[PDB]
């Protein structure tokens, strides 16, 4: 009936903020490649901007003793409190650890927290203490816990930083408490079902066209709009999206129908939406209302409407399966359905509609691991690109 | 008892003083400048409204920080600890140094006093020691930095020499009056230097071997030891230290790096006063370990020969030490160190050795007058 932590679930670590008397939910992101350095994700405003979760997940490998890692250091179990924790960025591959190099973040006595490649070294070891006074050390560490963490190896806490301008995080000597919110158990999962977090393709038809964006016409404006291509746009990285549910917690959980969710396309980092002009066109995080980019998929065209239903604290129940499941996507608020115009590789383009064509199911392929990485790494590597290119033009 | 307060006190970073709170504290050295200026202004220093009562808050707060740096030095974890690996020491070690800089402790002892001077009718004015900047503050510094960064470059070796530890050291030696001796300022520094300092110079010998490029701040150090040494209110330890400090210094520093200090010794060697008990030794340990760069014509192959000038001074020396003991009185002790210094000399030098007719051409030992010195 009580869920505890335990090792090899992933999880987010949670953070509120009090500034200007407003609570304000932050959780604790970083991206592998190119910034080591760990910065703050806003989750409070989920629905005017998206949440970046995929590079604020974290997996707990190990949960040892201090005695056991001391000894260790010298030469699925359940996390309890006054053990020492070994977080792995899901998405880099890197652990947490304290960089013992300062930003002097006007806190000369303060660390910089970032990810590192090895484990070895006190530096990437994190004890877990109680926050509360009904907790007490040894005790099984619940799901719903406020949770103290200080470093092995600097005896510094995760600390947030009201004092700068910019909300940061930091290994200081004041306590921050932090909030673990459990994202997905990897063993509950189910092979072949669609789980939150997916980088799949959305294949169309027999001739499996895959909704997918316009090539690299060096046009961002240009890549904005949605078509259907058929081709070797199926193997390229182009056709790449990623569902993201709109909950923070469980989001991993098994995606069932009549569930809402954002489709976001990888290498460019938009997300699909419609227009008042009933148009579909992809625009960006910060103008990505859940009004405009909420979508649906559908077992039938059926128009009885699927209600509300009371969202499980869990996995779920596996509905919808890769590749034998037929879905339709349906906008949540006008309840229109995605299809092709037929107007004339293929290039038809995609139009939403009252009640579109009968041949509107797609179906559902899973990407490789290392594809959704490549596309993610296309996909940050060509922003700090662009960056310096406008800093060298101007 | 050390890892728990360090762990207490970086629970509570309030204790360790608005300077170094964190939250844009200024630092260790602007609050050692903060509290001089306080210290000087007569509003911020008293209640501005039974002496004893009167609390000067500057030297208040140079006791205060003074006190914490102490305690977080004596908290360092022991050397050999450190030498075993054992992680705690170093975690503990790297914990104080976050805490602490080294610049804000070089800078701190960088801070020159202000010394006492006599007046026009002869009565020395002195400052109050109740307030004020003390030598005791300096002595916490320099705890601090050796039991927590450590002197184990050169570099940083000479660096500190010649920023903060030669000006007292000179400060020392001036001070050595007949009036002025037996002031607070000049007993306070001597206990600072002859337990903080120089020990720490001595324990730090070794690294005193490849100093060729700075060869001027060498022989400054040491002729202001020499002076030091000669000072007349030292005590009987604060002798044995400098005698100790000299010894292993000069025991380690080059063979040409002494002509400066040989040249003072050989005009103060052959009065055979108590004084020259330590020069004695020290020349003896000197022309017995650099006697194949006076003897032999090559010399030491990386450090060369004699300029024939060092050959002069080295007879003049042996000749002045033999007609004193000649014409002195039998003394046990005297003799007994004596011989050992002839019998040295007359080793190192060249049987067969020139006398040169060419006399040094004003022969400055008037410059360092018996009386003055100077």
């Amino acid at each position: 009936e009580i869920q505890f932590l335990r090792t090899d679930d992933e999880v987010v670590l949670q953070c509120t903020a009090t500034i200007h008397k407003e609570q304000q939910k932050l959780c604790l992101a970083a991206e592998g490649f190119g910034n080591r350095l760990c910065f703050l994700e806003s989750t409070s405003n989920s629905k005017n901007v998206p949440p970046d979760l995929s590079i604020c997940t974290f997996v707990l490998e190990q949960s040892l003793s201090v005695r056991a890692l001391q000894e260790m250091l010298a030469n699925h179990r359940t996390l309890l409190y006054g053990h020492a924790i070994l977080l792995r960025h899901s998405y880099s591959g890197m652990y947490l650890c304290c960089l013992s190099t300062s930003r002097s973040s006007t806190d000369k006595l303060a660390f910089d927290v970032g990810l590192q490649e090895d484990t070895t070294g006190e530096a990437c070891w994190w004890t877990i203490h109680p926050a509360s006074k009904q907790r007490s050390e040894g005790e099984k560490v619940r799901v719903g816990d406020d949770l103290i963490l200080v470093s092995v190896s600097s005896e510094r806490y995760l600390h947030l930083s009201y004092g700068n301008g910019s909300l940061h995080v930091d290994a200081a000597f004041q306590q921050t408490l932090w909030s673990v919110a459990p994202i997905s158990s990897g063993s509950e999962a189910a092979q072949g079902y669609l789980i939150g977090g997916d980088v799949l393709r959305l294949l169309h038809g027999h001739m499996d066209e895959c909704l997918t964006v316009p090539s690299g016409e060096h046009g961002e404006e240009q890549r904005r709009t949605v078509h259907y291509e058929g081709g070797a746009v199926s193997v390229h990285a182009r056709s790449l999206w990623r569902l993201e549910t709109l909950r923070v917690a469980w989001s991993g959980s098994h995606i069932r129908w009549g569930q809402p969710f954002r489709l976001r396309h990888v290498t460019t980092g938009k997300y699909l939406s419609l227009m008042e002009d009933k148009n579909l066109l992809l625009m960006d995080k910060e103008k990505a209302d859940v009004k405009s980019t909420a979508f649906t998929f559908r077992s039938s065209k059926e128009k009885l409407d699927v209600g509300v239903r009371k969202e499980v604290d869990g996995m779920g129940t596996s509905e919808i399966k890769y590749g034998d499941s037929v879905c339709y996507i349906q906008h949540v608020d006008t309840g229109l359905w995605l299809t092709y115009q037929s107007v004339d590789s293929i290039q038809r383009k995609a139009i939403m509609h009252h009640e579109g064509h009968m041949d509107d199911g797609i179906s559902l392929s899973r990407s490789q691991h290392e594809e959704s990485r490549t596309a993610r790494v296309i996909w940050s590597t060509v922003f700090l690109f662009n960056r310096f290119i406008r800093g060298l033009d101007a | 008892n050390a890892n728990v307060v360090v762990r207490l006190l970086i629970r509570r970073p309030e204790c360790f003083g608005p300077a170094l709170r964190g939250e844009g504290g200024n630092g260790l050295l602007a609050a050692m400048e903060e509290a001089i200026k306080i210290a000087e202004d007569p509003s911020r220093d008293g209640p501005s409204p039974e002496e004893d009562d009167t609390i000067h808050m500057g030297n208040a707060i140079m006791t205060f920080y003074s006190a914490l740096i102490d305690l977080l030095g004596r908290c360092a974890p022991e050397m050999h600890l450190i030498h075993a690996g054992k992680g705690e020491a170093i975690r503990i070690r790297s914990i104080l140094r976050s805490l602490i800089p080294l610049g804000d402790l070089v800078g701190v002892i960088s801070i020159a006093f202000q010394m006492p001077t006599i007046a026009k009718d002869g009565n020395v004015v002195e400052p109050d020691m109740s307030a004020g900047f003390c030598p005791d503050h300096k002595a916490a510094m320099v705890l601090f930095l050796d039991r927590v960064y450590g002197i184990e470059v050169q570099d940083f070796l000479l660096h500190l020499l010649e920023v903060g530890f030669l000006p007292d050291l000179r400060a020392a030696a001036s001070l050595d009056t007949a009036a002025l001796s037996a002031t607070d300022m000049a007993l306070a520094l001597n206990r600072y230097l002859c337990t903080a300092v120089l020990p720490l110079l001595t324990r730090c010998a070794p690294l005193f071997a490849g100093t060729e490029h700075h060869a001027s701040l060498i022989d400054s150090l040491l002729h202001t030891v020499y002076r030091l040494s000669k000072g007349c209110s030292l005590t009987k330890a604060q002798r044995d230290s400098i005698e100790v400090c000299l010894l292993s210094i000069c025991g380690q520093l080059r063979p040409s790096m002494m002509q400066h200090l040989l040249r003072r010794l050989v005009f103060d060697v052959p009065l055979l006063n108590e004084h020259a008990k330590m020069p004695l030794k020290l020349l003896t340990n000197h022309y017995e370990r650099c006697w194949k760069y006076y003897c032999l014509p090559g010399g030491w192959g990386n450090f060369g020969a004699a300029s024939e000038e060092e050959l002069h001074l080295s007879r003049k020396l042996f000749w002045g030490i033999f007609d004193a003991l000649s014409q002195k009185k039998y003394e046990q002790e005297l003799f007994k160190l004596a011989l050992p210094c002839l019998s040295a000399v007359a080793g190192a030098l060249p049987p067969d050795y020139m006398e040169s007719n060419y006399v040094s051409m004003m022969e400055k030992q008037s410059s360092m007058d018996s009386e003055g010195n100077f």
